[PDB]
């Protein structure tokens, strides 16, 4: 029930690439909260 | 200081990069997070380590 | 219950919390992991269980797509499963992987299903980068279209 | 010396009766089982070896054939047999099987290649019963066509 | 009417007008067998065919 | 090399079906010589 959403799992310390200019990194996890690092122009 | 922007999001919350990309925290279990990405069809999405090895095939 | 496969299914439905799961008339039970990934389990025989990850409806236009899927089976073979397959009844693309019933625990079954889930994700990813998204139709496998040649398909 | 796959291959060659089989630039070799079945071996990784049973040239005109081959991968998965694959470089239909190098023995390598050969036999029978005979061209795998998506197929 | 006969490796027997069976080789008690037959004529390992039909 | 010839393996005691009413059985093997049983229509 997520439509065209692309879904992937990332462990703490694993990085996600979007396009050529954007990256999303899982920095930490506690409970249902996540610390995210984002690189983009 | 490896990432330029640091932020926190809870399960079911949303983070936008620009106005055509949406990142959704779908679920948390242990130290792995389910992540959702809505992006244009031409925007490619990669696991960074798999992309690095695609570059390793020089 | 009448087999170690039924006891495995019950303990697994308990560990995941998907409620009451039971093999049906054709010994095929379908559920959702994290309410995201559609996975069906078949009590194939007294020695093995079959894990099916239903990716989506198979494209109807592209013939080259079937050749890409077939070519992908080369590399899935290098990394020890799962198998990219086509299911004729629901016209669906799916990832099949057998699970040995010897020394089988719900933790092992869950880890193997997670390997299916990881492969489903990777496939969704490469299809998106190719510009393809699979229609999400007929996800629950209640019956598998059987082929008389199934008994020949072995080594 | 040789890698433990090259040493295993020379020892398997002497045990079967083929003169001198060696991997090439692309870490591939090809040989004939009983002068009937084309088997190719890949020395890709140091933990596993790949056994490829080249069945024949993929039917260029048949769209239902690919779907039937995919549907047969279901029952090949149940039986733990080799994978039905398509080699895009030579446009061949392949039966692919991973062979672990730990505790590898020429007896086990022969028995796993026999599994591939038996699967080829049964496929040739099934194809004949459907009125299909695959062309016989490019049966020696000189080189596998690479793809960027292969690292994700795991 | 079961016809019993003997052939050597490389030799051949005819069954009807359109089917020829070839003894290709012998390894232990295993015989490699070749079959030339039309498309509409099906070839089956008998034990496999019996398992197929035993499932109704 | 053998054209469209279908190649099967049959051990002593195994049977081969051809068509609907023809069966071929390997009845014995020694050396390069095999005995065959053909059931006729």
């Amino acid at each position: 029930p997520l439509g065209s959403m692309l879904i992937l799992t990332r462990r703490v310390g694993e990085t996600l690439m979007i396009g050529d200019e954007v990256t999303v990194t899982v920095l930490g996890v506690k409970g249902n909260q996540v610390r995210i690092g984002v690189n983009a122009p | 200081g490896g990432s330029m922007l640091i932020l926190t999001r809870r399960v079911g919350e949303t983070l936008m990069i620009g106005d055509e990309v949406t990142v959704t925290v779908l679920g948390v279990k242990g130290n792995q997070v389910r992540i959702g990405v809505n992006a244009p069809k031409e925007v490619s999405v990669h696991r960074e380590e798999i992309y690095q090895r695609i570059q390793a095939e020089k | 219950m009448s087999s170690r496969s039924e006891l495995l299914l019950d303990r697994f439905a308990e560990k995941i919390g998907v409620g009451s799961i039971s093999f049906n008339e054709n010994r095929l039970c379908s559920f959702a992991i994290d309410e995201i990934y559609y996975i069906s389990l078949s009590d194939a025989n007294d020695e093995y269980m079959m894990i099916y990850g239903v990716c989506g409806k198979f494209p109807t236009d592209n013939p080259n797509f079937a050749l890409e899927i077939l070519n992908a089976n080369l590399w899935f073979a290098e990394n020890g499963g799962p198998y990219l397959c086509y299911e004729s009844g629901a016209q669906s693309l799916l990832l099949a992987l057998r699970f040995p019933l010897d020394d089988a625990t719900p933790e092992k079954l869950e880890n193997e299903i997670e390997v299916v889930v990881k492969s489903m994700e990777n496939l969704y990813l490469v299809l998106h980068n190719q510009g393809i998204t699979l229609e999400n139709e007929h996800m629950k496998i209640e019956e598998i279209s059987s082929s008389d040649n199934k008994h020949y398909y072995a080594g």
